[PDB]
């Protein structure tokens, strides 16, 4: 399988995914500091229920001296503290962020004891502007692991009418007596299912079984001019990646469009929901159509739509069989 | 291959239909994507495929208009065949079926047909029948032309028309409204079990053709009217094809001497004639009453010519016979000998969740406001039975009519569909309903699966574990109980203070199971006593069995011991009419029944010793008073569903509320749940339960066993063990 | 072999359908040869309060037509009529006279070489380690009787299910399965009723 590194455009195999995305978001230091930060907390560690504590601890440090940014012993966020050395220490990125947001790592006396104890201590320069590490915290909190773009392979077909021209032998509809005992069996095994008194532990061991089999879906758009568009998207990917899709497709990248799912249930793309929670993994077929902004012009001028997608990709259209 | 074996929808919808992932994995086809379905006489249908999480690998769900279409039924298979070649439509003209379309005029389009395709991208083929459901009618339609040939996909762009007469309905086709399974709501289990004993004979009659076992003859169906004991047994009829012969008491009994048996007769003749067929004799209690309450001719007579035609189903192939009475008890028993109406179902009175169901089913063609809660109203209407909800349904239809006609003033013979589109029921249309509607089947015990869960009942964390043992390892591992030569319990009783949770804890267990719970009460043991009616514990152990799964509970088992003395007692013993049958009926109970019969009393020492002989209530479990833990997790149990103010402290309460069963911490809560009552209505002449309400509320509350009765449970306890 | 056990005599007291005794003793008429048993004679003068009950005596409806079809059956019909009874204080003292049950056995609690005997018999059943002392439990088991015997022999198998069902979230009962039943079986018949069922047989010489 071909993945893209959303941070370079490089081509990687399944393999090669952690190891150059790892590498762009240690290159894109050079753009910007914080958001490679935010990327290496989330990317580097695997463990996303430590991230997750390590980030919130970290958002706390912020907000005390952003509600108090007068008072200097909320500027010093202390690397032996029993919360930090769990939850922030332990994760790698985490103090590239403090560095990239305005804080310098320096060595204080400690209030009891003789050797210095290690800082992360804001500075004048950020201290005055305290909405810098309230809009910082935000970047961190809405973060997520970076993971490579799946390749959509985009292709187009023509439904060929070849593939629906089949006739059947009349035997065909005679019940066979495998399917018949089939039959016989589920019925007396249905009334037992009813029957039966089992607690719900007993009922979950079955039932269970039918709930693991994918994480990939392939789609298929229906076009308005008789061609089918398809590609291959994550099981988790956003709505939003299947607009993007389509209009990298599209004769015309901006022209406004909607698209249906499977049910007929418009999909609006400012809807950031999986395909997964669209009901559309591990296959859909969705329906396009122009927006009425756009078909209120075409009908009102008399124009046949008789062009959709780039002729880069048409000159490649497969027939279905 | 590619065939799949037809069998039930869940979705309702005429455009899709479902298949099991692997099969659309097979087929490379993608949720959504248009398909051919090739049905038998060369014809074929248009639909969208989707899939779910209970179809089989090898079987395809569909509903019973995309069945008609094809002309299959439940049972058949069918070819798919993808069509991805499928167009867009430019132009179709749709017209109604006139036997759905009388009485109702207007611009059917813009009613039906508009809401219908509109947005829906239905794919459609020339000759499909479709229904559409509005104005509380349900009317179908035929397309009968088509721009695009033989299927399109209708869009917002495609031109739809409408003109001409109605269609006339073909001979070979049914109508949409006739009954069939989906218009069954609640008793599933008796459905299934129908469907088994009467499919198999009149579909497949080879598997008793060739052999010396003859197929079932006769089911008898029982429970209170307005149940749907006819209409399972017509739905079944018009799903199978079977011709439905349809036979009444009354309609035989008015008739004279010699009539009456040649109608008898002659309706199982022309069942064989028109088989496959089922005959259904409603009333049986009618046809054949007990003998020694009547001495007429046409009573007496009719009896022998039915049990004589019964006896001839041996050559009357394919033919079944069905029969439908309010008890089992009520009919001549000669009707119930080997042979005959061998297999017998209790249909019961549906449950808040059946009745739902049923409620949604005569709802489908009524339009709802948005305030109508029809579960609020399944849960209100405890006692009625379908025949109740459908009296419901209309009476609220009704009054909604009125409103707006008043106002419509539509004068002639036909109603406009604009003015019934508009019409909706609001939940006042039903709540008055409701206070006019009575309950046909109040008076009949009834039986459902309990509400009552585990985080229901505080502490007893043990008692929880060997309820539930006592279900699942005799069934997991009944090797090792062989292998022992041990027989599983099929009974406890629980015994102790008053207000500890013995009745939760039958409740819960039947609860995790999905099993029906029976509730027998101190009362209902007495009534039987101080009425000399023993004998209907017989019934009340063979609803148990129909009732399976269940928990038979039987509750203050004391209530006739008490009622005798208890403490002083009159001129018998611990043993009466009532346990004594109880105790007969219980030897003859099996584990194999999936019925677990439970006893609670709180005064075990005077109760009939031979409720606890080895075969009978054979697990003795002690419910001690809670301990503070316990007590702490039962005010929140009670609390689970109240506002309570972050002042108020739990555990202090329970440190001191130290002798206070659960019973009477709930009395704690429901006082200061009351106080807060009184101040918010006060304050409006707060909105929490605060602290000030529980110190308040625990001032009134009082422990209700005393020391010297905990002593004397935990002797007791003790002694047995 | 006729069984009658005590509800069935209880039905027909309760009912006033004592007609039916007759048909239990031309059961045995046409069964014959057989023996026709009639358990649980004092379950009537239990039902009726037993210790208490009302002030009347021990007639009832039931007994009255037994004895009168003890009396009316002849041993040329080879039919032998058994009861029994745990309470024979409270039973009608009529059935015990010549020419009806003037015969009686006294039962005791079983000894300690046939209390071994029953825990040998009962655990035919089941598998039992040969590390099980049988002859030891019997020796504690002095105050039990054959069903507390019982009792004991299905708690250990109980047990062994139990730890067996365990190991898998055992092929055997084991001496510890018995030794843990000894701590939850008990006798049913206490040591004061043990006295008064010694000395009612004492009494009858
Ligand atoms: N279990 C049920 N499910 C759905 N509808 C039911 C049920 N029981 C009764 N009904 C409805 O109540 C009415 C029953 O009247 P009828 O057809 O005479 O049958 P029966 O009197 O045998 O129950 C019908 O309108 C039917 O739809
Ligand atoms: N263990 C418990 N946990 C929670 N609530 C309890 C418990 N025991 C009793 N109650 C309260 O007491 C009330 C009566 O309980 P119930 O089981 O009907 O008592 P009984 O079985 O003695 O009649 C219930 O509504 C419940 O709120």
């Amino acid at each position: 399988v071909y993945f893209t590194c959303p941070l370079t455009g490089a081509t990687l195999r399944k393999d090669q995914r952690d190891a150059c995305i790892k590498e762009a978001i240690l290159l894109h230091f050079s753009t910007d500091p914080v958001a490679a930060s935010i990327m290496k907390i989330y990317t580097f560690n695997k463990d996303q229920d430590r991230v997750k504590l390590g980030v919130d601890t970290i958002a706390k440090y912020l907000d005390n001296i952003h509600l108090h940014p007068e008072e200097e012993k909320y500027r010093k966020i202390k690397l032996q503290n029993k919360v930090f050395q769990e939850r922030i220490n332990c994760l790698e990125g985490t103090h590239e962020f403090f560095e990239a947001i305005g804080f310098q790592k320096v060595l204080l006396p400690a209030q009891d004891q003789e050797d210095p104890e290690e800082f992360y201590v804001l500075s004048e320069t950020t201290l005055a502007q305290p909405q810098s590490l309230e809009r910082h915290k935000e970047q961190l909190l809405a973060a997520e692991p970076v993971r490579a773009k799946l390749d959509r392979q985009r292709r187009v077909f023509q439904p060929s009418p070849l593939a629906s021209q089949f006739e059947l032998p009349g035997d065909f509809f005679n019940l066979t007596a495998e399917e018949i005992k089939r039959e016989q069996r589920l019925r007396s095994e249905a009334v037992e299912r009813l029957s039966v008194l089992r607690t719900k532990a007993m009922r979950e061991k079955e039932e269970q079984r039918g709930l693991r089999k994918y994480n990939y879906t392939l789609l298929r758009v229906r076009l308005p001019d008789g061609c089918l568009l398809q590609g291959t998207f994550y099981a988790r990917e956003r709505l939003g990646a299947v607009y993007g899709f389509v209009r990298e497709a599209l004769q015309s990248d901006w022209l406004p469009f909607e698209l249906l799912a499977s049910g007929g249930q418009k999909l609006s793309e400012d809807e950031n929901l999986a395909l997964n929670e669209c009901g559309l993994v591990p296959s859909a077929l969705l329906t396009f159509s122009w927006d009425m902004a756009v078909l209120e012009d075409i009908k009102a001028a008399g124009a046949e739509p008789d062009s959709i997608l780039k002729p880069e990709l048409l000159s490649a259209i497969e027939k279905l069989l | 291959p590619n065939r799949l074996i037809v069998d039930e929808a869940i979705n309702e919808d005429n455009s899709v239909v479902s298949l099991s992932q692997p099969k659309m994995d097979e087929l490379q086809l993608f949720r959504g994507d248009t398909v051919l379905l090739k049905g038998k006489k060369r014809r074929e249908a248009v639909c969208i495929v989707l899939s779910d999480d209970t179809c089989s690998d090898e079987k395809i769900r569909m509903n019973r208009v995309v069945r008609n279409n094809l002309r299959v039924r439940l049972g058949d298979v069918i070819s798919i065949q993808p069509c991805p070649d499928v167009k867009y439509g430019k132009r179709i003209h749709v017209l109604p079926i006139d036997d759905t379309v009388e009485g109702i005029t207007g611009n059917l389009f813009e009613v039906y047909l508009k809401p219908y395709f509109l947005e829906a991208y239905r794919p459609i083929r020339k000759g499909d029948i479709f229904l559409v459901r509005g104005g509380m009618r349900a009317v179908e339609f035929k397309v009968v032309e088509t721009d695009p040939s033989p299927y399109c996909i209708v869009a917002p762009d495609t031109v739809i028309h409408c003109e001409g007469e109605p269609i006339k309905r073909e001979d070979e086709e049914e109508s949409l409204n006739e009954v069939g399974y989906d218009d069954i709501g609640g008793c599933r289990k008796q459905l299934a079990q129908i469907k088994e004993m009467v499919e198999l004979p009149l579909r497949h009659p080879a598997l008793f053709k060739a052999i010396g076992v003859k197929p079932p003859r006769g089911i008898l169906l029982y429970g209170p009217p307005g149940t749907g004991k006819t209409l399972i047994a017509r739905a079944v009829a018009n799903e199978t094809g079977a011709f439905f012969f349809l036979i009444n008491g009354p309609e035989i009994m008015s008739k004279l001497a010699g009539e009456s048996e040649s109608n008898l007769r002659k309706a199982f003749e022309e069942a064989e004639k028109n088989a496959p067929a089922i005959i259904f004799i409603d009333e049986l209690d009618a046809i054949a009453p007990k003998r020694e309450k009547t001495h007429g001719e046409v009573e007496r007579r009719i009896v022998s010519q039915l049990l004589t035609l019964m006896d001839g189903l041996k050559q009357r192939a394919h033919v079944i016979v069905m029969a439908a009475t309010n008890r089992p008890n009520s009919i001549d028993p000669a009707l119930r000998r080997f042979g005959r109406f061998d297999r017998e179902v209790d249909i019961g009175i549906p449950d808040a969740t059946g009745r739902l169901e049923i409620l949604q089913i005569h709802t489908k063609n009524m339009k709802l406001a948005d305030d109508v809660d029809l579960e609020q109203v399944a849960n209100e209407t405890h006692g009625h039975v379908g025949a109740d909800l459908a009296a419901l349904c209309s009476e609220a239809a009704l009054q909604a009519i009125r409103k707006k006609m008043d106002l419509i003033d539509l004068e002639d013979e036909t109603i406009d569909a604009e003015v019934m589109n508009s019409l909706a029921v609001t939940m006042d249309d039903f709540r008055w309903a409701l206070s006019q509607s009575n309950p046909s089947a109040l008076r009949e015990t009834v039986v459902e699966v309990p509400q009552v869960t585990w985080e229901d009942i505080g502490g007893l964390e043990d008692v929880k574990r060997e309820l539930q043992e006592l279900v699942q390892y005799p069934v997991e591992h009944p090797d090792k109980f062989l292998k022992f030569g041990m027989t599983p319990s099929k009974g406890v009783l629980f015994y102790g203070p008053p207000g500890c949770g013995k009745t939760l804890l039958a409740k819960a267990i039947a609860n995790e199971c999905q099993a029906n719970f029976i509730s027998i009460k101190g009362p209902e043991l007495l009534t039987m006593w101080f009425g000399e009616s023993e004998a209907n514990v017989r019934e009340i152990f063979d609803k148990a069995r129909q009732a399976a799964p269940c928990v038979l509970f039987f509750d203050e088992l004391d209530s006739i011991a008490k009622a005798r003395g208890g403490n002083i007692g009159d001129g018998g013993g611990a043993a009466d009419r009532v346990i004594n049958q109880i105790l007969t009926e219980m030897d003859g109970m099996s584990t194999k029944k999936n019925v677990f019969i439970i006893g609670a009393t709180n005064r075990p020492d005077i109760i009939d010793p031979a409720i606890l002989r080895p075969g009978r209530l054979d697990q003795l479990i002690y419910i001690p008073l809670p301990d503070e833990k316990s007590r702490v997790a039962i005010l929140k149990a009670n609390l689970r569903k109240s506002p309570v103010a972050k002042d108020v402290d739990l555990e202090f309460l329970a440190k001191m509320t130290n002798g206070f069963s659960g019973a009477d911490l709930t009395e704690i809560c429901q006082r200061a749940c009351k106080l807060a009552i009184r101040e918010s209505i006060e304050s409006e002449i707060v909105p929490e339960i605060r602290r000030d309400h529980f110190e308040e509320a625990m001032r009134f509350a009082r422990r209700s066993v005393s020391d010297n009765d905990i002593r004397k449970y935990e002797m007791f306890a003790q002694t047995l063990q």
